């Protein structure tokens, strides 16, 4: 709609740096909880196959 | 300032909520301290970067 | 209230101080990158400036990096490169010394091998720096008070590292490299050899640590007092003595008798501080090569505490007492 | 006798109470309403010290120890002989210390400069108090606190350090001992930019506050400045006081199990897998 | 080694006397260090005193000071000294006060003494001097806190006595050092300057609670308008400590 | 109006390209969904 | 697309650096989560093998 | 006309040619090493 | 990728060049060190068991 | 154009020969060193 | 080749004083390295011979 | 052209030819050491 | 040869101190460990040979 | 044609022909030390 109008606010430059950073952070923070769990640990998961 | 310290207000509000909220899940007070103080810091010092 | 002088009330920011020079070039080793910082600027000045680089520091911070990736990557190692174990491990872990039985020999690689190899670059780094500040002393035409004061802490770190166990002639008696396994070594070290609170040199130097935070609580409130005279400007003070100094001197004179001058303050805080590892050196130094026992030491020397009443809990109350039943 | 300059600044008044009935100088020292009390007090805590040390037997410097009652006397006043000089002397002690900062904010209103001297004096009495009746009022029993001979009072430290199986797994211990080799470093390395700045080797002009400014800077890269490094240098030490209280406040009152133990918080969190 | 050289005596022992010795040296030496001003004692009617101490006074050192200024020998005479003072004995002994003769913040005794220093501006490094108003400062600014100029000025009793005009900074550590107060008609004639360290900034006043309203025309001024010298300085500053004594009778009077 | 100094038709542009990045960001985190729900389904 | 944009908001000098320690930094990472698996372990897996 | 940097448009697309090409030839290898390793031990 | 080079146009060869260095020998040094760690790829402990 | 360090188009293209030429003997040797390494001991 | 370009780059003075400690530090390093073992120490091998 | 350090070029070429010299001779007393060691105590 | 240009950058009276005292320190060293090793210390192998 | 530390050619030259006499007097002595510690108790 009129959403473009959100750049007359936020300076491109100082958001896209802050949304880099936490993007990956969020990305590396949701594989880290897979880890967690015994059930979608795909590293452990591996071992348990073919052994 | 009264931003800065505003901000930093809104840290220290944040870690006391969350000392709280993980003791009420479970955890220790010490283990959930730890976290609201990690909060804390990085929440509020963020705010106060992020906005000023 | 009348305003302490604790925190600035306004700052003022202006070009970046790129420093003084002279005919030695201090400038072509600079990095001449300055950036301000106002958090810190509430207490002390605001400015990150610019930091010479020459070869001493250079050389002392690649090999102080050694150092820290041979201990660190050994640590990572032992948890068997398990990043969240060694983070929970993080002040648990360390780089454990040589085993005794190897006395000054160099030993194996996995015990205390790389013990000696990370030491090794530990003591360069250590001493290139001491020779950066004596040399950036030399080259700003300044005294080399700061290299000597920092000598007189290299000799406790050479002798509790170094020369003991030479002395001792094993290097299993080097510290630990470790959070934690260091304060483990140092609760050990006092056991093992007595008590080390009834080492004469332990005792004095324990009176010049103590002086130190004395004398200097005692410097810096007094500096705060008078800084509304212009007391912060010491050197100004020396050269040309105000108000700010005669007030500070006739504070102190008025209450304990006696007082010095702007100047002479100084070297009573470099003194104090300077004698704190001078005096702890050798009171390690000491220990293990001629007492072995410090406490049977204090009773020989006749200055250690007789008790005569007694030492079980049962000469003072019961068990069903202590318990409430 | 007077200095140099001492004559246009001893003036009346200043005083906190007692006025001019007091208000003058014995020697080098002011006496004022608080140093008639400071020289009561610590006179009467000294001469109780030697006829304690009379009856101990010995006046040997290193062995006179005058020593707090039994537990078992808790709070109440005990035997003179059996613990009750030392209440005494804590007293006489508490009195001297307080008399003692109470003077020096005498003097430096009388001279027209800040009172940051006794407060930080303050931070040193608070580190006394918390030691000798704010822990063993927690803990019960005046027993608790340390006694007052030279190396005594050292092995009462030895014990209560040991008391909890191991005294530098203390997380107060931990920042306060931080502290002073810190404050200690900073007296160092303060006191060596004055000197060196104000004597340079032989033959040359003495330094101004901006050589001494940029050689930190090139030294490692920033520099605190002349206010600076007296307003760091005073709350380095001040925290170190407190935090001293904080570690021996905790042990006994807040703390009874060993000190290692208190880190299961870490080694246990939820977060870490098994 | 573990043999005695004689009764109990061992190496250990013998490190201890050493230090004994130099610590006993070392005293002498720092205190020695600290008589090079205010030496000899003299007494309280200005003759040299009977007695002078146990430490016997050091020899001569001597500062080679920048920018062309000479050399100072500090133990000798010193040009610090003030005369005509405007005091008098309140008894014929000795280790009693002394009793202004007048106007106490005037005349400069007790709290609002200052001290003879020299009549020039300190300078930096380059040799130029170092306190000056922002005006002819280029390139500074205040970056934090609150910017004081304009403000109104609050005395001690409340009243308001001018505005700020400007403020005096250290360029060579970017430190604000004084503030200059636009003295109103009906208190003042002209500039004053407070140091920054008795002054408290609000939002929208700047306090100074040493200092009552009546107090501000006797400020001491400065000779040129662009830079303060040593001498000036000292009286400025003391003249606003002495007011936290003589401001008023209830202040030098006991509060208890 | 405009705190960034920036002109209405900048922005129109700019924010033209960041929704096209989005999209993209956000396809391929779909089909990587897709994948571990056949591979190992959390529902 | 028209991508090429993003060099108009970031500097290349800034960009340039903040990828090559990340991108080492993030190999360097996953190299040591394979190490600390049995199943993964090359160095490990090679002694095994020669048994 | 936008330009935070000082870059010009024209120069920004000659920027982004090679980092693109920089990226294919980085990510080329990468995919070939995933390609390998999984047929030495996979994961899946 | 015949047209790398003008990545020297954004880098100043000084400060690429102490920092490849740098980089390089303390990567070479890792290596070296984990091999050593291990049972099968010390090289000194093998000559001792040729032995 | 587009000089951030003052270097020329023409003159960063033999800088960048020379500096590829440095990377392929390097790189050549690591490739004998490696080749030579997985006889003596394979890890695969 | 062309790598006598280097020097246009580098600064002689940094490099010799640079490689000169980087030198010794290696020959140390691996010198301590081979007397850690117990094959590769020749002091003891000198002993173990007698 | 190009001269960071502001030797000249044909001077950068007589330095490097010199450094060759010795880093040689240094090199040809690391092989026969190496050499020797090998014969000595072989670790291959 | 031609190494004789080595002064023409080193500064004589910085080298000989830096030359100096690494010498000394490098013969301490040697003498040290050579003590150590019971083969080769001259001091305990006069003892053993009187016997 | 360079001096880095404000040293002419013929100084330098000169300079060096000194400075190995002595390099080469050092050596010499510890080679017969080295030679006479082989005969006395040999490391190989
Ligand atoms: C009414 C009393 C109320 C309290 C009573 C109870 C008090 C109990 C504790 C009593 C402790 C002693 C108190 C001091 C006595 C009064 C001082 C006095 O009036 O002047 C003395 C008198 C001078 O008369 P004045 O009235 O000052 O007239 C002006 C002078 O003429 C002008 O001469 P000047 O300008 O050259 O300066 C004069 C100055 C000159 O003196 C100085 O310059 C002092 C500089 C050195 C002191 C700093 C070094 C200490 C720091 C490190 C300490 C740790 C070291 C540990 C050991 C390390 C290994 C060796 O003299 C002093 O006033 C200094 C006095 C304080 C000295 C330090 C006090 C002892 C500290 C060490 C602790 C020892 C334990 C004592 C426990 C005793 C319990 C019974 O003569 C002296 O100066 C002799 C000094 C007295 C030394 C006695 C110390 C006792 C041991
Ligand atoms: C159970 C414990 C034992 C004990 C065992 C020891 C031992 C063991 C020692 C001391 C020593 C000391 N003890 Mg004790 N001590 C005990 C009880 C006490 C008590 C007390 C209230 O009970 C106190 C106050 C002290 C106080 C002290 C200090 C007086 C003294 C330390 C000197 C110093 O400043 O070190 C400062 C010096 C260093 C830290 C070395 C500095 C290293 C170099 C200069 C810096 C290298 C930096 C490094 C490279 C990292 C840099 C990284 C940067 C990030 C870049 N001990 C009890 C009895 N004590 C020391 C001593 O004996 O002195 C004679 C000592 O060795
Ligand atoms: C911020 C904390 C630091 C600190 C600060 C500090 N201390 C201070 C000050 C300040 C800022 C002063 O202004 C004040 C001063 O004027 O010093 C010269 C002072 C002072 N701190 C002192 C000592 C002192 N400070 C110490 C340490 C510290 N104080 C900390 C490191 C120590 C330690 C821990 O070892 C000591 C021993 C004095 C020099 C002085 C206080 C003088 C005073 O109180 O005088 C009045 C009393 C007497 C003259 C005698 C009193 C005698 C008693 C009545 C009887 C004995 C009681 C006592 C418990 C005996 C115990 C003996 C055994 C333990 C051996
Ligand atoms: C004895 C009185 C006090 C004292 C004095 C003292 N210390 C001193 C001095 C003085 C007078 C100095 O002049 C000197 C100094 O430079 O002060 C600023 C110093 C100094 N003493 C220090 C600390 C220190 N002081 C201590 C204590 C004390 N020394 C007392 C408080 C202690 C203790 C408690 O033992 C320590 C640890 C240093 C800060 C400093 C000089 C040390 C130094 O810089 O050594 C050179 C080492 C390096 C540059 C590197 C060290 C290791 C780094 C952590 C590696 C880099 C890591 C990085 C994350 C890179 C990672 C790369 C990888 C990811 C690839
Ligand atoms: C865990 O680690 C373990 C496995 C333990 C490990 O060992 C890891 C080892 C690893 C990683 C090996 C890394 C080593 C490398 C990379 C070797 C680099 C070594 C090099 C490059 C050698 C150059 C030597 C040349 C010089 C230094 C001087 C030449 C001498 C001459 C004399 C110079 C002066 C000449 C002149 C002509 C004068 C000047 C002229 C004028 C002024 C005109
Ligand atoms: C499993 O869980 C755990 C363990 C937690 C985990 O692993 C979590 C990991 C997760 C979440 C991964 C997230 C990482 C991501 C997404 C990183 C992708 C990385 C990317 C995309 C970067 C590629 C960059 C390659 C280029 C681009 C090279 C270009 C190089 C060339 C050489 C440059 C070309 C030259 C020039 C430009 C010259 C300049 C030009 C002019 C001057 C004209
Ligand atoms: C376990 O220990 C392990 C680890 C195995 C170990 O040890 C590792 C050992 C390692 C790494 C060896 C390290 C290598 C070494 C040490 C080789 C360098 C040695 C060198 C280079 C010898 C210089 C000798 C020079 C002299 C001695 C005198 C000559 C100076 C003369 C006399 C100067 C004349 C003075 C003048 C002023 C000239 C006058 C003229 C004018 C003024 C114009
Ligand atoms: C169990 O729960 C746990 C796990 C606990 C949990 O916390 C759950 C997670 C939770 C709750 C997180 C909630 C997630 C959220 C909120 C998702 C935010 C994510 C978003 C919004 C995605 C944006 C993507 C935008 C891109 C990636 C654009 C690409 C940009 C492109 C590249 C364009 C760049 C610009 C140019 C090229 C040029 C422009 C300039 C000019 C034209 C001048
Ligand atoms: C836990 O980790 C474990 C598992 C242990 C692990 O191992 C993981 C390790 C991981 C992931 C690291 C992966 C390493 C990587 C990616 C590093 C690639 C390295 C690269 C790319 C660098 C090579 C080329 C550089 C040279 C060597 C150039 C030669 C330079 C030449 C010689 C210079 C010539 C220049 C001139 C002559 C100038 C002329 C001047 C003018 C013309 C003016
Ligand atoms: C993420 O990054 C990576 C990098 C991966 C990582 O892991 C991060 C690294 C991490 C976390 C390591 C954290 C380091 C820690 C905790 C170390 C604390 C250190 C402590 C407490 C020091 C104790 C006191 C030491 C003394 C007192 C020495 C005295 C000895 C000196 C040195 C004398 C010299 C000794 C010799 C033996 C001489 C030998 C010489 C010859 C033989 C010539
Ligand atoms: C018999 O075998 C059977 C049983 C059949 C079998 O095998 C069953 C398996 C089956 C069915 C498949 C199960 C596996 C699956 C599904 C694999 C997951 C697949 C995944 C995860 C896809 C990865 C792609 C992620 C990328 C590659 C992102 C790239 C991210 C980029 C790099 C964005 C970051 C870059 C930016 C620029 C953003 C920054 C922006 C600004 C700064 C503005
Ligand atoms: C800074 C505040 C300090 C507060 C100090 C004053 C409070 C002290 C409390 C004294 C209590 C007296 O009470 C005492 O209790 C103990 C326990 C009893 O002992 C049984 C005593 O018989 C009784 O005398
Ligand atoms: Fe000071």
């Amino acid at each position: 709609s009129k959403f473009y109008k959100i750049w007359l606010i936020f300076d491109p430059r100082r958001v896209f740096v802050a949304q880099g950073v936490f993007l990956f952070l969020l990305a590396a923070m949701i594989h880290l909880v897979l880890l967690s769990t015994e059930h979608f640990n795909w590293f452990e998961l591996a071992a348990a196959n073919a052994a | 300032m009264t931003c800065t310290i505003t901000c930093w207000g809104i840290g220290v509000l944040l870690g006391i909520m969350t000392t709280v909220g993980l003791m009420v899940v479970g955890w220790s007070f010490l283990q959930g301290a730890f976290m609201g103080v990690l909060a804390w810091l990085i929440v509020g010092g963020v705010l106060a970067v992020a906005v000023c | 209230p009348e305003y302490q002088n604790i925190f600035t009330q306004v700052q003022v920011q202006g070009p970046a101080e790129l420093g003084v020079d002279n005919e030695n070039n201090l400038t072509e080793e600079r990095t001449t990158g300055t950036g301000f910082s106002q958090l810190i600027g509430w207490i002390g000045n605001a400015q990150l400036g610019p930091i010479y680089l020459g070869w001493f520091g250079i050389i002392s911070l690649v090999t102080g990096t050694l150092w820290f990736n041979i201990v660190g990557f050994n640590m990572l190692s032992q948890v068997g490169y398990s990043i969240p174990e060694f983070i929970r491990q993080l002040f648990w872990l360390a780089l454990e010394p040589p085993s005794p039985e190897y006395g000054l020999r160099m030993p194996p690689l996995d015990d205390g091998g790389w013990f000696i190899i990370a030491s090794f670059f530990l003591l360069v780094s250590v001493i290139s720096w001491w020779l950066r500040s004596y040399q950036l002393a030399e080259m700003h035409k300044m005294g080399k008070h700061v290299a000597w004061a920092f000598a007189a802490a290299i000799w406790l770190f050479l002798v509790l590292g170094l020369f003991r166990p030479i002395l001792m002639g094993s290097w299993s008696e080097a510290v630990p490299y470790g959070i934690f396994p260091h304060l483990d070594w140092t609760t050990a070290f006092s056991i093992r050899y007595g008590n080390l609170y009834y080492n004469p040199f332990h005792a004095l130097s324990i009176v010049f640590l103590y002086g130190s935070v004395l004398l200097f609580a005692m410097h810096g409130a007094t500096i705060l007092a008078v800084t509304r005279f212009g007391g912060d400007r010491e050197l100004e003070q020396i050269y040309d003595r105000g108000t700010a100094s005669e007030r500070a001197g006739l504070f102190w004179r008025w209450t304990m008798g006696f007082n010095a001058t702007m100047e002479g303050i100084h070297r009573w805080a470099w003194w104090f501080a300077v004698l704190t590892p001078i005096t702890g050196g050798i009171g390690i130094l000491l220990t293990g090569t001629v007492v072995d026992n410090w406490f049977l030491w204090a009773v020989e020397h006749n200055f250690a505490p007789d008790y005569t009443q007694d030492y079980g809990y049962e000469a003072y109350t019961t068990y069903d007492g202590f318990l409430g039943r | 006798a007077l200095l140099s300059f001492e004559r246009k600044y001893r003036v009346r008044g200043g005083t906190l109470i007692g006025g001019d009935l007091f208000d003058f100088w014995v020697g080098p020292f002011y006496v004022g309403f608080f140093g008639v009390t400071t020289a009561f007090f610590a006179l009467l805590g000294t001469i109780l010290i030697f006829w304690g040390a009379s009856q101990q037997g010995t006046f040997n410097p290193w062995l006179i120890n005058i020593a707090p009652p039994d537990l078992s006397y808790g709070l109440g006043m005990a035997p003179l002989m059996e613990g009750g000089l030392w209440q005494i002397i804590t007293i006489c002690a508490i009195g001297a210390f307080v008399s003692w900062a109470l003077r020096e904010v005498e003097i430096c209103r009388k001279l027209g400069m800040g009172y940051h001297v006794p407060f930080a004096f303050s931070v040193a009495i608070f580190a006394y108090v918390t030691l000798v009746v704010f822990r063993p009022l927690l803990m019960g029993a005046w027993g608790h606190g340390f006694p007052y001979g030279i190396w005594s009072h050292l092995d009462w430290v030895s014990n209560t350090g040991y008391a909890y199986l191991h005294f530098h797994y203390n997380p107060a211990h931990m920042i306060a001992v931080t502290f002073f080799f810190t404050t200690t470093l900073a007296l160092a390395l303060h006191g060596a930019l004055v000197l060196s700045a104000a004597n340079p080797p032989k033959g040359e002009e003495v330094k101004g506050p901006d050589n001494e400014d940029t050689f930190f800077r090139d030294f490692i890269g920033y520099s605190i400045g002349t206010l600076g490094i007296h307003r760091v240098g005073l709350l380095l030490a001040l925290n170190a006081g407190f935090w001293s209280a904080v570690c021996i406040i905790i042990s006994g009152p807040v703390w009874t199990k060993g000190w290692p133990e208190w880190w299961n918080w870490w080694l246990e969190m939820p977060i870490w897998p098994s | 080694m573990e043999e005695t050289f004689f009764g109990n005596f061992d190496l250990a022992s013998l490190s201890l006397w050493l230090f004994y010795g130099f610590f006993a040296l070392l005293i002498y030496y720092l205190q020695t260090e600290n008589m090079r001003e205010g030496y000899p004692l003299e007494d309280d009617d200005g003759n040299t005193a009977a007695n002078q101490g146990p430490f016997p006074l050091p020899k001569e050192k001597t500062f080679k000071l920048q920018h062309g200024r000479g050399e100072l020998t500090l133990p000798g005479e010193d040009v610090q000294r003030r005369d005509n003072l405007a005091l008098r004995k309140t008894a014929h002994g000795n280790g009693f006060p002394m009793e202004p003769t007048g106007d106490p913040m005037l005349d400069g005794v007790g709290p609002a003494s200052w001290s003879k220093r020299r009549d020039v501006p300190e300078l930096d490094a380059h040799g130029h001097p170092k306190i000056v108003p922002m005006s002819a400062a280029e390139g500074f600014g205040v970056s934090a806190g609150t910017d004081p100029r304009g403000l109104p000025v609050m005395a001690g009793d409340g009243e308001i006595v001018g505005l700020v005009s400007d403020m005096w900074i250290d360029e060579a550590e970017q430190l604000v050092r004084y503030l200059e107060i636009e003295l109103d008609p009906e208190w003042g004639d002209g500039k004053r300057l407070v140091q920054r360290e008795m002054v408290r900034i609000k939002s929208d006043r700047v306090k100074v609670r040493s200092i009552y309203g009546k107090h501000f025309k006797n400020v001491p001024k400065t000779k040129s308008p662009n830079q303060v010298t040593l001498l000036e300085e000292d009286k400025i500053m003391a003249y606003y400590a002495g007011g936290t004594l003589y401001a008023d009778e209830s202040r030098l009077e006991p509060q208890l | 109006l405009s705190f960034t100094g920036l002109t209405d038709e900048q922005a129109q542009e700019l924010h033209s390209v960041y929704m096209s990045g989005l999209w993209l960001f956000s396809a391929v985190a779909v089909v990587a969904h897709l994948a571990t729900f056949i591979w190992r389904p959390w529902f």
